[PDB]
């Protein structure tokens, strides 16, 4: 399915995903498109920060959903 | 008042905060 | 473990805490470092107020996480 990822600068990234994809898998797909390391990414959906380890299905993220990408400093 | 969604990133913020915890945008404009 | 606290002034302080330190111990460290009595502290992380009787791990607070200090109340238990 397709989902959309919006940056804070108003660009939309289109991603091809499956419900069983982990949040880490999604961050890797964003890295492919944007060059941003997963460790510098926060994804927000429906008010919640998406946790590494969980899947899209864990957050009831369906086809055509928009996630929001917020950058972070890499944690040490 | 009520927990509030940030206009930019949707993060559901605590009512005691005036700026978004994630992206630092002010609650209102 | 280092965590950050955004203080009332807008400065940020670093705390050295146990990975599952109690919220009460964290407030005690904030009192010592910043001077705010624990009763007057309200700590926010991930849109949630942090409760006494819980630990950092209850909130998935990890190294270099940032907590936000706000005046209690008017929440405010
Ligand atoms: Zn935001």
């Amino acid at each position: 399915m397709q989902i959309f990822v919006k940056t804070l600068t108003g660009k939309t990234i289109t991603l091809e995903v499956e419900p069983s994809d982990t949040i880490e898998n999604v961050k890797a797909k964003i890295q492919d498109k944007e060059g941003i390391p997963p460790d510098q990414q926060r994804l927000i959906f429906a008010g919640k920060q998406l946790e590494d380890g969980r899947t899209l299905s864990d957050y009831n993220i369906q086809r055509e959903s928009t996630l929001h990408l917020v950058l972070r400093l890499r944690g040490g | 008042g009520a927990p509030w969604n940030c206009d930019s990133c949707t993060f559901l913020n605590h009512p005691a905060l005036n700026r978004c915890e994630q992206c630092e945008m002010p609650r209102y404009t």
